[PDB]
């Protein structure tokens, strides 16, 4: 992995202390089967009791040692990880305050709580837990094996007899299913959409039902016998591929490969001992290196993601009130146009709105205009200056906006909505939001604009709209955009909401997403995009007499 | 846990004590394949080595055995693992359908999600790679001190005693181990919640342009927050490491109980090697339950899953229009009202509105109406019977309803029109297909109604998938109708869709509505306005509005809205 190994450069000297501290950790917990060895021999050669105290007192010294070496490692490791997560945690922090804003509305990808809090956790647990963990399962098998060689070479390969025809089972069954085992994962996902559409589509099962029950059990019972004749020939393999890893097939192995070895004299009964300390778990200790190394993979995909964040594109800065368009072109994708060659300017104080079909980059270019993302090729100028050159601090100064979704902020209202001015006094705030029309419903709240806001409160969401309306108020700009989605999206607020997104607009270079072909009746000006082309441009009476898109539109309702 | 035995059909019940018996004779056998090391060592380090021959000829006979025991056992598992992956997807796919709809939650539907589609590959595997390692290896050390017992008394003692010791260290260890995972994971979430916050709000941060101190602030609470973050860690400590000692220190005390019985006269050196390698054998079996926590855990959690599934309240049981009738009705998720006192009877023939804030219960009106769950208080009845206790043929050919979603399954244009009424002919969907308004999609469709319209066949808009759901419900020869709808000014036919569908249907039958804009609920006969769940206004339309009262205000309102435009006043 290049881009998780780029993440984690800082931890590379912490982990190799790591890498070495619980590889020595697993060498001094299978120590104590080797004094046991030693034992055997002294009660062969009959030693005092002296010497067996001695003996006696290094093991539990080494078992102390090695229960000692792994909580001191833990405590360490787990101060190494915590200030990495820290470092970490403050970096997305200011990665979070320089990529685009549209980046947070992107589709097609991990949300920002699997983006920062589960790639956070699976990355400690890279660190502290899965790291030791791999190292531990590579460091206890590989040192079995070599302090079993050591004994004896002969019943040290025999081990491996169970572990090749292990091997050549897994291959005979994966040879054998390699279209079934690719097809697997896809049919699982299928699947998986198909039970969440038959339980979102729940009622109409219930009530209309008929095709769509069975239709929805037909798929069911389609995975089920295709798993079933996936692993039902298999079962002849996968039974004895079992069998010749278990503890008792490795014991009767070694005594049948030892055995004559020690009756004949060929080997010493001393020799043979370690093998049956050790070497019977030798199966099911190759099995867990599979699982340990498991680990580091689940780990390395959180810190590939995070580092991925880190390498977005940032919000570059270079170099009358007239909004101008000119050469408009934006891709979404790599060569995959939705805005092409839009030319557009709109005159000082005038509201503008911009029509078309659903899917014709309208949102995309009122969003564009925003400066929520930067244009491929043209220039948007606003007052003569091309947004790519002005900060966060200019530009949002000289173009508000409320789009869709509007986000509260944490604290009162008092200082929710004056976000933009929070030296002003609770009169600005009180008559901002008479004008926004949600001075009524503020005061009926318990503790009138003294109610603590944030993730979530009392207030709907046209609610909470018409409060950063008012806040847009505050955030006095001679060009301001907006959604007319938004003018209706709570119906029961819809009126009071109009009226303040109008009052709002009053005296501004609005521009507006239209969607109602009636409420551009005695707009300023009108345009209308066909595959991010302008078709129509002109007034209301202007695009009537035209008797083009838009009229063909508003004629079919 | 008792699911397991729970989800086996009563079909197997022939291979259940089949397996069982077996597993019990391979633990058995491998207990004894253990503790014939006992005089096979005895003869293998004594002065005797040719005397190991006849027990290593028992050991392999044992083995072999063993080995046929084991393929059955194993052969016998997956069987009954397909077996009850049958039997569980089978039943969870009975289940389901008569599962009331208050069950489905967001995280109840999460869960059924998992359970059909994420518990695939498991419980194919789960009683022959979880449940024969877990039996095999947890009655195998009091296994292997039972057979010593017969050998020695005290010595058996000496290790069945050992045994519960061990089951409460990986009790201890398992315990440790999780809780310690716990609260790093909620350590670990708890330090971002101010980066989400951050992160949610950045874009009205941005343009407040107040970006720097929201973002300086958070800094110094991940700061501050870490400061006493790296102090004081103790919990992890005796994690692994204290199974990890607590199989060592047994190693070597029961080595040197044996030594100390060797110089004591009561065992010669070969009895007490061979014990010392019994009694090592009497700890393998404690590693693999270790090694099967994480298994074993996951399995659970899928398990519990599964009984979520297969536990779900279900809806007990027991052509002209007919009556709806409502008796102090009442629904809430939670302790959260959706509606309250409610009661009415409309009569057979009638149209009437259901209308009101979205607070309301509208659509749960509706959905008790047509059957989709048991209401929490009150009676719903059709003509005086309770709708939960008819038959499943009565209950699902009683009601045709428009739901808010299209609920479009993806099929042809055809097929999404034809589950109203398969059984009809191609003229009621023509009929169908006049008074929906789709027949203006069938002008740009190439094939028509045999179009496929699925997700990636079609990118059909909000108009044309409504008009659809309204054909479908047209389509049902249902003695009930009722429609619940989020039309909108996007696109004019939808309202005209609705206004043909709910007048020109020539069949007689009693029909609802729920909508929110005017100039279209005028032909229904009567009007229900409900607030937060009760019922504030009965009559009609023009009643409630010389009426002058909560009606008459929302159609003003509506009015003003309506009218209004962009560019001036
Ligand atoms: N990541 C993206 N997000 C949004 N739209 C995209 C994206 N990539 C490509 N597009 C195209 O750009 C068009 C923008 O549609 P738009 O007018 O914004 O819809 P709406 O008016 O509902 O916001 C879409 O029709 C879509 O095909
Ligand atoms: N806790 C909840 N979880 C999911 N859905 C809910 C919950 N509470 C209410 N609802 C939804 O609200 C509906 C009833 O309110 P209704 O007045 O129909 O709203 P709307 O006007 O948006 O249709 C129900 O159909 C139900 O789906
Ligand atoms: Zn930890």
């Amino acid at each position: 992995a290049e881009a998780g190994s780029r993440l984690l450069a800082p931890l590379k000297k912490p982990l190799i202390v790591s890498g070495v501290l619980q590889a020595l950790i697993t060498l001094i917990e299978l120590a104590p089967f080797v004094l046991l060895v030693e034992l055997a021999r002294l009660l062969l050669g009959g030693a005092e009791a002296e010497r067996l105290w001695t003996l006696g007192l290094t093991a539990v010294s080494l078992i102390g040692l090695g229960a000692v070496l792994a909580a001191a490692m833990t405590l360490w490791l787990h101060r190494v990880d915590a200030r990495f997560a820290h470092e970490l945690r403050g970096r997305l922090l200011t990665k979070l305050s320089r990529l685009p804003l549209g980046w947070f509305t992107r589709r097609g990808s991990a949300s920002t709580k699997q983006l920062v809090q589960d790639d956070t956790l699976a990355l400690h647990y890279l660190i502290t837990h899965a790291i030791p963990d791999a190292v531990a399962a590579v460091v206890a098998p590989v040192a079995v094996l070599v302090y079993l060689f050591v004994a004896d070479w002969r019943v040290a390969l025999v081990l491996f007899i169970p572990v090749l025809v292990y091997l050549v089972l897994m291959s005979v069954m994966t040879i054998q299913s390699g279209s079934k085992i690719a097809q697997a994962p896809r049919w699982a996902e299928r699947m998986g959409g198909e039970a969440g559409a038959f339980l979102e589509g729940q009622p109409v099962i219930r009530i209309f039902g008929g095709a769509a029950a069975s239709r929805f059990r037909r798929r069911l019972d389609d995975y089920i016998d295709f798993l079933v004749s996936w692993q039902r020939p298999f079962v002849g393999k996968k039974t004895l591929m079992d069998l010749v890893t278990r503890p008792a097939t490795f014991l009767w192995i070694i005594l049948v490969a030892g055995v004559p070895l020690v009756v004949t004299g060929r080997m010493d009964p001393v020799n043979l001992l370690p093998f049956l300390l050790l070497g019977t778990t030798f199966g099911a200790r190759l099995l867990g290196i599979g699982y340990g190394l498991s680990g580091i993979q689940t780990g390395m995909l959180a810190a590939r993601r995070i580092q991925t964040v880190l390498d977005e594109p940032e919000l570059v800065v270079r170099d009358p009130g007239t909004v101008e368009l000119d050469r408009v072109s934006f891709e979404y994708r790599p060569g995959v146009p939705v805005i092409r060659d839009v030319t557009l300017t709109l005159r000082p104080g005038t509201v503008t709105a911009l029509v078309g079909p659903s899917g014709s980059g309208k949102s995309t270019l009122a969003a564009l205009v925003a400066r929520f993302h930067d244009v491929t090729q043209g220039a948007i100028r606003v007052d003569g200056r091309d947004i790519r050159t002005l900060t966060a601090d200019e530009l949002y100064r000289r173009v508000g906006f409320v789009l869709q979704d509007a986000q509260l902020v944490h604290g009162s209202v008092a200082e929710n909505i004056a976000l933009a001015e929070p030296d002003a006094g609770l009169e600005r705030i009180r008559t901002a939001a008479r004008d926004a029309q949600i001075h009524d419903r503020i005061t009926r709240m318990p503790d009138g604009y003294d109610s603590v806001l944030g993730a979530g409160s009392a207030l709907s969401g046209g609610e909470r709209q018409r409060v950063t309306i008012a806040r847009a108020i505050l955030a006095d700009t001679p060009v301001l955009v907006l959604d007319e989605a938004t003018a209706f999206a709570d119906p029961e607020s819809e009126y009071l909401v109009q009226q303040a997104i109008n009052r709002l607009t009053r005296d501004r270079t609005v521009l507006v997403i239209a969607h109602r072909l009636h409420t551009i009746t005695h707009a300023d000006q009108i345009v209308v995009l066909d595959d991010g082309r302008i078709v129509e441009v002109g007034t209301h009476d202007e695009l009537l007499a035209a008797g083009g898109r838009y009229r063909g539109l508003w004629d079919s309702g | 846990i008792r699911t397991l035995l729970r989800l086996v059909p009563a079909e197997k019940r022939g291979a259940v004590a089949g397996y069982a018996v077996l597993t019990l004779l391979s633990v058995l056998l491998r207990a004894v394949g253990a503790v014939l090391l006992i005089p096979l060592l005895a003869a293998l380090f004594s002065d005797t080595p040719s005397d190991a021959w006849l027990w290593l000829g028992w050991l392999t006979a044992v083995t072999l055995a063993g080995w046929v025991t084991d393929t059955n056992t194993a052969r016998l598992g997956f069987d009954l693992g397909f077996a009850v992956l049958s039997r569980t997807q089978h039943d969870m796919a009975d289940r389901l359908p008569n599962v009331a709809m208050s069950w489905f939650t967001p995280d109840n539907t999460a869960t059924a999600r998992q359970a059909i589609a994420a518990t695939g590959p498991e419980l194919a595997g789960l009683v022959v790679n979880l449940l024969t390692p877990l039996i095999g290896a947890a009655l195998l050390p009091a296994a292997i001190g039972v057979a010593l017992l017969f050998v020695s008394v005290p010595l058996g003692l000496a290790a069945l005693a050992g045994v519960a010791v061990l089951f409460g260290a990986l009790a201890l260890s398992g315990r440790l181990s999780r809780a310690a995972d716990k609260v790093a994971g909620e350590t670990n979430s708890a330090f971002t919640e101010r980066i989400i916050e951050f992160a949610r709000t950045q874009q009205a941060l941005r343009a407040a342009r107040r970006v720097e101190p929201a973002r300086s602030q958070v800094g110094s609470a991940l700061a501050a927050q870490h400061g006493a973050g790296l102090r004081l860690l103790t919990m992890q400590i005796p994690g692994q490491v204290l199974f990890s000692l607590a199989g060592q220190v047994a190693l070597i005390g029961f080595a040197g109980m044996a030594v100390w019985l060797t110089v004591r006269g009561q065992l010669g050196v070969p009895e007490a090697i061979a014990l010392i390698v019994v009694l090592v054998r009497y700890l393998e079996p404690f590693a693999a339950i270790a090694d099967l926590a994480p298994a074993l855990e996951t399995t659970r959690a899928t398990l519990n899953r599964i009984q979520a599934v297969l536990d779900a309240p279900t809806l007990p049981a027991g052509g002209a229009a007919p009556s709806i009738e409502f008796d102090d009705v009442r629904f809430s998720y939670g302790d959260e009202v959706v509606l309250d006192g409610v009661s009415f009877t409309l009569r057979p023939g009638n149209t009437t509105a259901i209308v009101g804030p979205s607070g309301s219960g509208k659509t749960t009106i509706l959905s008790l109406i047509a059957g989709l769950q048991q209401p929490a208080s009150g009676r719903v009845l059709l003509d005086g019977v309770d709708v939960t206790t008819l038959d499943p043929e009565a209950r699902r050919a009683a009601v045709s309803v428009v739901f808010q979603h299209p609920y479009l399954f993806d099929g042809t244009l055809r097929d999404n029109v034809l589950v109203g009424d398969p059984e009809a002919d191609p003229d009621d969907v023509t009929a169908a297909m006049r008074l929906a308004r789709v027949d203006e999609l069938l002008d740009r469709l190439p094939d028509g109604d045999a179009t496929v319209v699925g997700e990636g066949g079609t990118a059909l808009s909000g108009g044309e998938r409504q008009r659809v759901s309204i054909a479908r419900a047209l389509l049902k020869p249902a003695p009930v109708l009722l429609v619940d709808e989020a039309t909108s000014a996007l696109d004019n036919a939808n309202e005209a869709a609705v206004v043909d569908a709910l007048t020109a249907d020539p069949r007689p039958r009693t029909r609802v509505i729920v909508a929110h804009r005017l100039a279209s609920i005028r032909h229904a006969d009567r009007v229900l306005f409900v607030e937060a769940g009760r019922v504030v206004e009965d009559g009609a339309i023009d009643e409630l509005l010389a009426a002058g009262g909560r009606f008459a205000q929302f159609w003003a309102q509506q009015q003003a809205a309506s009218e209004w435009a962009i560019g001036s006043t």
